[PDB]
RNA sequence: UAGCGGCGAGCGAACGGGGAGCAGCCCAGAGCCUGAAUCAGUGUGUGUGUUAGUGGAAGCGUCUGGAAAGGCGCGCGAUACAGGGUGACAGCCCCGUACACAAAAAUGCACAUGCUGUGAGCUCGAUGAGUAGGGCGGGACACGUGGUAUCCUGUCUGAAUAUGGGGGGACCAUCCUCCAAGGCUAAAUACUCCUGACUGACCGAUAGUGAACCAGUACCGUGAGGGAAAGGCGAAAAGAACCCCGGCGAGGGGAGUGAAAAAGAACCUGAAACCGUGUACGUACAAGCAGUGGGAGCACGCUUAGGCGUGUGACUGCGUACCUUUUGUAUAAUGGGUCAGCGACUUAUAUUCUGUAGCAAGGUUAACCGAAUAGGGGAGCCGAAGGGAAACCGAGUCUUAACU
């Protein structure tokens, strides 16, 4: 399909399958959920009745005592020692098929174009590594929360946006569904656009 | 929009939680009934147990034997016969197509249909209809 | 609060056989 | 993700104790006893929602029977006369009329007597 | 860990095309003189596992 | 999976393939040539790192307030809005942070240059004997003595030596492959008593280590050993001068400090059981799961002047707690003195079914590589073809000499 520009007014040709396909609600949600789960690290643990410091001696005899039968000071129904099902460090990452990941990414890109949240422009660069310059460049464009995607990563643009929370700078290869969804506006360079079709295929 | 995505209806069920109140349905033993071996924690009978009666897999006699030659043989379809490499098919170069496996050293061709390109097979065996199918296509058989 | 460290040992006065 | 149940548990206990207000002794102070008292009050309320209808029906019949006999006719005869005369006044109105309007009841018994005869 | 097949079961049942199981009849080992030829002949061919005990067979050999 | 197995419960390979990492040598000996490479130990020099550190940008006015970092208005820094503190929430008040620098002295690592010690290269020869193997008894290999190969060993025996010997799963012949009875060798691998930084859909004082409070302490035991409870004033002690009751008390009432003293150290919030004082109503002729339905009177308030609400409740109909276990419980069957807190279907890997999503006669990767939730990687697994014990055949196959 045809992607219009706002600065050079130059036509761009892009496959409609990767930019004009329908929006799959179910597929995108699964990929987004999978991405969040993969961000976890699951560094937690408790002590079961075997790992609690203590001794296995019976608190009192089985019979004769007037109170409930007890077996150990570390039973889960006892104060200061227990946890019936203690947690262990676990991996929460889940598998997502390559095609499913690509399909969700294609679905997300198409809808950004439909909601005009995606803006394609020519090369986006800053002459000097100054956050002030980048802020001015984004101010006249009426953009405050933007994700800058460029074909080639340059330290000059990387340093300029480092201290800008609402602004992110990324490469085409390092593109994730969550970032595209989260950011209000996405700006893609002409080079950045081309690499997307090649990797998306 | 990150707070607007939802899953498809019926994708989630929320699972079953046992022993959480009366109105929840399966509380008070959570659907495992009253006393008994099956109601105990960790209880149950191993696979094939019949309560003491001779199990079915013990009442019946063992039969047959395992043939080692069967693990080194495979069957070749007509559909995948023509997508190996050009128009020549042999015991070798099928592993390159990855349709038999490295360890396989015997192969047969059976009638699976959908064969168009004429192909030549050497060192393989075409049962009855594979010979007819390729000959119509324009192939040949030689050992 | 504290389990009695000593439990008295009783006797069977009544055999009840 | 440890979950503490102090806030929720205290809310549930307060709700039950509020419903148990006015009961005697531990039935209004102790939750274990208050819960049983509240549940039993629920059973009685459901049961008495049906006994009330029959209890008032008995009261109306007794009032009509006293008023009808004072006029010189039995309750069973009086009701039969009304059915024969095609009068659809129910017991609640009949008892109400007897207590307040004696003349209206006298007309009714007179009408019932005529229908029977 | 992965499930362990019941080796004894795997030596007595063979899976078929439609998910059934074939087994050898269980009365043709010894004490054969007193048996009629008709009964021995009918026990020679393999037979299908009954429905009632099919569920038991599935558990024993979940892989085969 | 093949196998092992009272062929029960169970145990469970190898060949082969894909990856991480790769490095080969020496003695059993003489000669020629003899620092000839590579190594280990002691000096010098370069680089880097550790052990102290230094600089480090940019805000003010009004409103609320005990106090603003908050609201409102207008500014500036950012290769620094990572964090912590500051009288409520700070990019611009402070410590820090990105960034750029720093070592007299001691040190690990990678190089170049000296010394010490064994030691290059070529020819010829040699090439591990009470050993291999065997009998008996055991053990280890998935392999429980079974038809049982292979390895190790207590006991008794015992070769050939390269025209020789070992193995190829009883064993024999033919072939293929290797050379035991002498040794050395970093890499990928396992763990954290300890040190630094960083992270967490981990805990937040009955939790988290037994121990957030000088806790393995108090305390218990002859001893090995067992083993607690206990966190919170306020921004700042500004921790209550002084007066009065009292026993030069305790405790209290004033005064003062503070935004707040029902924040006064018995100190944030301050629930429930439990114990009290006051007010309204009821109760000393009335029998029982103590409620429920009806209901007079009384005391408070509301509009209207009749009721509506709140509390109490004479009198009256009906009514023998809950849980558990049972054919069946008010049962005199079990359990609970009450309150608060904690306390029981979880987790990992496989397999089957259902729903849902992707792709579709195809589907999908694992380890691993990867400036890395991407992309590579198709080793492999499942499916499209079954029948037979198997050879084998194949939309057929098996059964049988062969099928109506």
């Amino acid at each position: 399909m045809e992607l219009v520009l706002k600065d050079a007014q130059s036509a761009l040709t892009v496959s409609e399958t990767t930019f004009g396909r329908d929006f799959n609600e179910a597929l995108v949600h699964q990929v987004v959920v999978a991405y969040a789960a993969g961000a976890r690290q699951g560094t937690r643990a408790q002590k079961t009745r075997a790992e609690v410091t203590g001794s296995g001696k019976k608190p009192w005899r089985q019979k004769g005592t007037g109170r409930a039968r007890s077996g150990s000071i570390k039973s889960p129904i006892w104060r200061s020692g227990g946890v019936t099902f203690a947690a262990r460090p676990q991996d929460h990452s889940q598998k997502v098929n390559k095609k499913m990941y690509r399909g969700a990414l294609k679905s997300i890109l198409s809808e950004l174009v439909r909601q005009d949240r995606l803006i394609v422009v020519e090369k986006f660069s800053v002459e000097a590594p100054k956050t002030k310059l980048l802020a001015q460049k984004l101010k006249d464009m009426a953009l405050e929360d933007v994700l800058i995607i460029t074909g080639e990563l340059d330290e000059n643009l990387f340093l300029a946006a480092r201290n800008l929370h609402k602004v992110d700078v990324r490469d085409a290869t390092g593109i994730d569904p969550v970032s595209l969804i989260a950011f209000d506006k996405v700006v893609m360079t002409a080079d950045a656009v081309k690499q997307v079709e090649e990797m998306l295929a | 929009r990150l707070n607007t995505l939802s899953p498809a209806e019926g994708s989630k069920k929320a699972g079953k939680r046992l022993g959480r109140g009366i109105g929840s349905g399966l509380g008070k033993t959570g659907g495992r009934g009253h006393k008994g071996q099956k109601s105990r924690s960790g209880g149950g009978v191993r696979r094939g147990f019949e309560g003491g009666q001779m199990p079915l897999y013990r009442r019946l006699p063992k039969f047959g034997f395992t043939s080692r030659k069967a693990a080194i043989t495979a069957e070749i379809r007509l559909s995948d016969l023509a997508k190996v490499e050009g128009g020549v098919v042999d015991l070798n170069t099928l592993k390159a197509a990855n349709i038999i496996g490295i360890q396989i050293e015997f192969a047969k061709v059976i009638l699976a249909g959908e064969v168009t390109t004429p192909v030549t097979v050497r060192g393989l065996r075409v049962t009855k209809g594979a010979r007819a199918a390729i000959e119509a296509a324009g192939g040949k058989i030689e050992e | 609060n504290n389990r009695p460290v000593y439990i008295p040992r009783p006797r069977p006065p009544h055999p009840r056989l | 993700a440890r979950v503490k149940r102090g806030v929720i548990a205290r809310a549930r206990h307060k709700k039950i104790l509020k419903q148990a207000k006015g009961y005697y002794g531990a039935r209004s102070r102790v939750y274990r006893v208050a819960f049983q008292a509240v549940i039993k009050a629920g059973q009685y309320a459901y049961r008495d929602r049906r006994q009330r209808k029959r209890q008032f029906r008995q009261l109306w019949i007794a009032r009509i029977n006293a008023a009808a006999r004072q006029n010189g006719i039995s309750y069973s005869k009086f009701i039969n006369g009304l059915k024969k005369a095609s009068v659809e006044i129910d017991r609640k109105i009949l008892a109400d009329i007897a207590v307040f309007d004696k003349v209206a009841f006298t007309a009714l018994v007179e009408k019932a007597k005529a229908a029977l005869a | 860990p992965k499930i362990k097949t019941v080796r004894g079961a795997a030596k007595r049942f063979k899976k078929t095309g439609k998910g059934g199981f074939k087994h050898k009849h269980a009365n043709l080992r010894h004490i054969l003189t007193k048996k009629a030829t008709k009964r021995k002949r009918h026990l020679r061919p393999k037979a299908m596992v009954s429905k009632g005990d099919l569920g038991l067979v599935i558990a024993c050999l979940p892989y085969a």
